[PDB]
């Protein structure tokens, strides 16, 4: 239903046979022109190869206040915005991941080094009492 | 101008309010997907962290 | 690792300002813009025919088609409770 | 939304790679279990080669509606061709009113002579009469 | 290198095989599915008969300039408005042709009834000669 | 803009309506004469089939501009495509990050689990081997 790209709802999908995933045209076209090879699985994959798909024709029904003017300045603008903070944001979310990951990784080794020390402190302990 | 504008600025309020429903609740049903869609993707969390 | 469009976005987002648009056709030099105000409402007129004439069966036609693309991820959301908790028990055990 | 073998609404839905037309997990896979093929084309088929629906990946989608700039541009094109059209309409209806107007005003044209002959041969016939 | 429909350059062209026109398919599409003729030749066609041309070489995309997509929109905006001024100048222009067609035609009409009157004047004027 | 015979640019572009792929007058017109079907699919297909002399007409036709109508939409389709394969890969990263923070933080709860056990075990054992 959807594409595994651009997480659009295709209207000419197409899927690949060596990863069974549906595509927009347009994207996967543009991936195997940039790299002869699947996105997802990263195999073997050329634009011969893909099958395109036969669809529902499926339908977008058009505001019913549309016309030349809000669809070039109102909704053109709209669709900007809601490109450009959202990659920002997930941008920023991503290098808070990052850090957040750095974090954790020496939140773990700190753990490994105290349950080292309790490993020698703990089966000594044990083998006094037995002495 | 104004005649024509007039003219479908009340062609626009009989759809309207006749599609006003099925706009509030085609915009019902995306919040659905949108807040499932993030559970779903917390379902891929879940599975392969435990 | 994008093309200039990854420039021209994140200028006009530091920048914050959006690209200007167009306040041409609403206002009506005035006569293209009037001629042009007429023709588009004459197009406006002529799309809001072709909406009534269907009407309200287009929009649950797809209404139809919302809650039927609903159903699936609640299927699939039961499967994932149902694997996890499998999963849980056989560690309980 | 629909099964194309049965009819019926899928819950559990599955795309083949070969011709896919999205079926039904449990009648696809009977399908491929009496015949290895496709149930539409009878191209090559496994259940391996069968895919059932998952969400894309973790970029987050947005229903398609009249907001999306994809859509807009569509739209903005169907105008466009919509338009042309028009544009057509009246230019093929001026070739035959500039035809006809051309007809029309050869023919007035043709006959505002002779009219203006008859204007003449009246008066000089009534000048002659009345003379004599 | 045009189509007889749109004036646009034909990215899906195909030909009529009724008529020799080369066509756009969707606007002959649309062309067909409201009324199942051809539009210059007025002739029995269906969508079956269309043969599907490949023009793959000509294919030019127009790479308008470096200059930005701020000043885009207003170029976008700008030919739409001149748009329906050219097709506003095409259709009055049409119909004042066709009223001057008939206004011509209408002295086309008395005229040919005024020389009724003058030919019975000049027979008139044989009689009274004969005499 | 060449010719699918001589592959010299046309000067005079006319294409054959049974498998149109524009070539020149001569090449054609003499392919014709040769034998009377088509060089590239090998149809039957005559002279007055082809079709001639460009259409340029009631068109008024706009040498490709740079500003002018619909490029400008194009050039936003090619970057909105560009924004949303970018958005598949940054948020690719994103949960495959998410999930390695989601298991690093199950198993540093786990492992603080073994040591809070570990030191009251020591703890027991220390007042053991105290007592004798």
């Amino acid at each position: 239903l959807i594409c595994s790209i651009s997480n659009e709802v295709p209207e000419h999908p197409c899927v690949s046979p060596v990863s069974n995933h549906v595509y927009e045209r347009r994207l996967i076209e543009k991936y195997i022109a940039e790299n002869g090879t699947d996105p997802i699985n990263n195999q073997p994959l050329s634009e011969e190869q893909l099958i395109d798909i036969k669809v529902a024709h499926p339908i977008r029904p058009k505001p019913p206040s549309a016309t030349s003017i809000p669809a070039i300045l109102k909704a053109l603008q709209d669709e900007w915005d809601a490109v450009m903070l959202h990659s920002f944001t997930l941008r920023q979310q991503l290098q808070t991941t990052r850090q957040e990951l750095s974090h954790a990784l020496y939140q773990h080794d700190a753990a490994c080094r105290v349950i080292a020390r309790l490993t020698k402190e703990v089966t000594a302990a044990r083998e006094a009492l037995a002495t | 101008m104004t005649t024509e504008a007039k003219r479908a600025a009340k062609m626009e309020k009989k759809m309207k309010i006749l599609l006003g429903g099925y706009q509030s609740r085609a915009m019902g049903l995306m919040k659905q997907l949108n807040d499932l869609w993030d559970q779903i993707e917390q379902a891929h969390l879940e599975l392969r962290t435990f | 690792t994008d093309i200039m469009r990854n420039e021209f976005e994140r200028l006009a987002a530091r920048q914050p300002i959006e690209l200007l648009s167009m306040k041409r056709y609403e206002l009506p030099e005035c006569v293209n813009n009037s001629m042009a105000q007429l023709e588009h409402q004459a197009v406006r007129i002529e799309n809001l025919e072709l909406m009534s004439q269907h009407g309200c069966n287009a929009w649950k036609v797809y209404n139809e088609n919302l809650v039927h693309m609903i159903e699936h991820a609640q299927k699939e959301l039961q499967k994932l409770r149902k694997h996890i908790q499998d999963l849980n028990w056989q560690r309980k055990n």
